């Protein structure tokens, strides 16, 4: 059935902020993402007669 | 080239990209570096040595349960803190939280 | 009808013309808003989620950081920058001749 | 409604132009959709909603005019609340009932005049409250994990150290910040106060 | 010449111009009506007692 709901804006999270504490990454990964962009559209002409 | 613009060439730190063609457009494959596993370390702005204040040259002062090391910001790789990895300016009575 | 339909058609054509004028203007305005929105999105990534080195992109002076604030139909950015102040005249030279 | 005004004879004549009316709304729909996309492109870049920590020191840096004010009915910062009370909108809700337009004839309310002629204003998908949550998440991130939360995981950094990196970034040695930390925090705090005024 | 008329000019610059469309003309006409041979009852309609 059709349901309605308040949408979620994102996950709940936090940062463990403290005046004398830091986080440093110890490992990493390589990620490759894909970005798709239009460059051109259809070229047209019209015979009005 | 390599862009330093955030999220311009994809999420993460940009390394490189490769174009691919498509009908009426271009598709880019963006290769980026993403920090992964991480740890909680103690820090301090500077080290107090003989009364002089030592600042990290390229990195942060980081400490495990018993020892202080200096590391590059984006990857944990602890070095012995030496006079080569630091610069000296000012003294122990000025920097807040100097250890 | 033989006459009424002429008078009605004059009004129908005229009202459709008014509506087309409206839609065209809204499409043009929408394009301008999109461009503004794309700029705002770019700044969010480059001024808020990172530090830009682009001159006058994130305000005047050297950029340090920024904080977004919302507003009806838009975004307001507070750009925090470093500005050189008191200054002095000094003598200079490209290099020093030693031994 | 705009063209015929419920005249039956007009409505039938207008059938021959139905393809034009359809085209006008396809264009308007396209605009309306883009307006929600624009909002998301600007404010929904980070899908982790980071909470502002209980306030701990930031080394003298006061962010209370940019962070949400918990005493308000809508969690806007003092500056945002000011911005919202300066831009004036055409209406104050999206529900206008027939019975309200019918009763209050004397007002000659332009909103009713627009509705009776078929001109409709639609609500945004993201409400002001949701935008405020996104803005607050970005500030919490910037303040507690400056510029790392936007790259991947959010790694905590003491606020004064984040500033040290910012200073190296513009081109001065970080010792300048620590030696002048109190001054810098005061100049910063003053500038924010001036903006609200 | 078609390009010259379109551009209202006796000089045409280097490039490509569109010039209407390829058209052909009809050469003959066809007339088709059902082969009705009777004349309509004009007499009965207009010459009635
Ligand atoms: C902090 O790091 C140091 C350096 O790795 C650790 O000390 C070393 O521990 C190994 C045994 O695992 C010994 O063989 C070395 O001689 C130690 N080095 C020094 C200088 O004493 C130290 O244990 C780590 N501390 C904590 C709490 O994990
Ligand atoms: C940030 O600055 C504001 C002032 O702009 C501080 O709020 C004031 O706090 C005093 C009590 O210490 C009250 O008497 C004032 O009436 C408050 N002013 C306003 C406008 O509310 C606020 O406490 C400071 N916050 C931090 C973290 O430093
Ligand atoms: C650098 O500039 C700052 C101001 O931008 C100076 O700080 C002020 O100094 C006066 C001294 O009479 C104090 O009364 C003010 O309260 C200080 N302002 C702040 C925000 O703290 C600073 O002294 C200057 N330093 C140098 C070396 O010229
Ligand atoms: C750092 O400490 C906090 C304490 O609340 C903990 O929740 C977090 O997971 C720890 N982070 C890491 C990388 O160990
Ligand atoms: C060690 O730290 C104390 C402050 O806790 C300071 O008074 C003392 O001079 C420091 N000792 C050094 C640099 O040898
Ligand atoms: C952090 O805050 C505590 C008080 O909770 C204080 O004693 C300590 O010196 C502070 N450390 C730094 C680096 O500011
Ligand atoms: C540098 O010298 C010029 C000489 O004409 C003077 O006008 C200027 O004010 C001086 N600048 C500073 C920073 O002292
Ligand atoms: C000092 O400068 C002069 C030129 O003015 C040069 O001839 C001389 O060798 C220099 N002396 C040094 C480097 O000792
Ligand atoms: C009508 O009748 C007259 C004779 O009175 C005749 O001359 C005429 O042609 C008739 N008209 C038609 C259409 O048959």
């Amino acid at each position: 059935s059709i349901i309605a709901y308040t949408m979620s804006l994102g996950a709940e999270n936090s940062v463990a902020y403290s005046n004398n504490s830091i986080a440093i990454p110890t490992n990493f990964t390589i990620s490759v993402t894909t970005e798709i962009l239009p460059v051109s559209m259809t070229k047209t002409s019209v015979d009005c007669t | 080239g390599q862009s330093k613009r955030v999220d311009f060439c994809g999420k993460g730190y940009h390394l490189m990209s490769f174009p691919q063609s498509a009908p009426h457009g271009v598709v880019f494959l963006h290769v980026t570096y993403v920090p992964a596993q991480e740890k909680n370390f103690t820090t301090a702005p500077a080290i107090c040595h003989d009364g002089k204040a030592h600042f990290p040259r390229e990195g942060v002062f980081v400490s495990n349960g018993t020892h202080w090391f200096v590391t590059q910001r984006n990857f944990y790789e602890p070095q012995i803190i030496t006079t080569d990895n630091t610069f000296v300016s000012g003294n122990c009575d000025v920097v807040i939280g100097i250890v | 009808p033989p006459e009424a339909e002429v008078q009605i058609d004059r009004l129908i054509t005229g009202r459709l013309q008014s509506l087309q004028t409206y839609v065209t203007q809204q499409l043009i305005r929408a394009a301008e808003i999109r461009a503004s929105a794309n700029l705002a999105a770019t700044k969010m990534s480059e001024c808020v989620l990172g530090q830009s080195k682009r001159v006058d992109f994130c305000g005047k002076g050297y950029h340090l950081m920024s904080f977004p604030q919302s507003a009806p139909h838009g975004v307001v950015f507070l750009h925090v920058t470093y500005v050189p102040a008191q200054e002095k005249n000094f003598t200079t030279a490209p290099a020093i001749c030693h031994d | 409604m705009y063209i015929c005004g419920d005249s039956t004879e007009c409505s039938n004549l207008l059938l021959q132009y139905g393809s034009f009316c359809t085209q006008l709304n396809r264009a308007l729909t396209g605009i309306a959709v883009e307006q929600d996309k624009n909002t998301q492109e600007v404010f929904a870049q980070v899908k982790q909603i980071y909470k502002t920590p209980p306030i701990k020191d930031f080394g003298g840096f006061n962010f209370s005019q940019i962070l949400p004010d918990p005493s308000k009915p809508s969690k806007r910062s003092p500056i945002e609340d000011l911005l919202f009370n300066k831009v004036t909108l055409a209406d104050a809700g999206f529900i206008k009932q027939y019975g309200d337009c019918l009763g209050d004839i004397a007002a000659r309310d332009l909103i009713c005049a627009q509705k009776f002629n078929g001109l409709t204003v639609l609500p945004p998908l993201l409400t002001d409250e949701m935008i405020a949550q996104y803005t607050s998440a970005l500030l919490a991130g910037t303040i507690t994990s400056g510029w790392t939360f936007g790259a991947g995981p959010a790694l905590q950094i003491p606020f004064p150290m984040q500033m040290a990196y910012r200073f190296n970034g513009i081109g001065v040695t970080q010792n300048v910040l620590y030696e002048n930390q109190k001054l810098i925090a005061n100049q910063f705090n003053s500038a924010i106060g001036k903006i609200q005024d | 010449s078609e390009t010259k008329c379109t551009l209202k000019s006796f000089t045409v610059e280097k490039g490509i111009y569109q010039t209407s469309n390829f058209r052909v003309q009809p050469t003959e006409s066809i007339v088709r009506f059902p082969n009705i041979t009777n004349l309509c009852p004009f007499g009965e309609v207009f010459n009635a007692t």
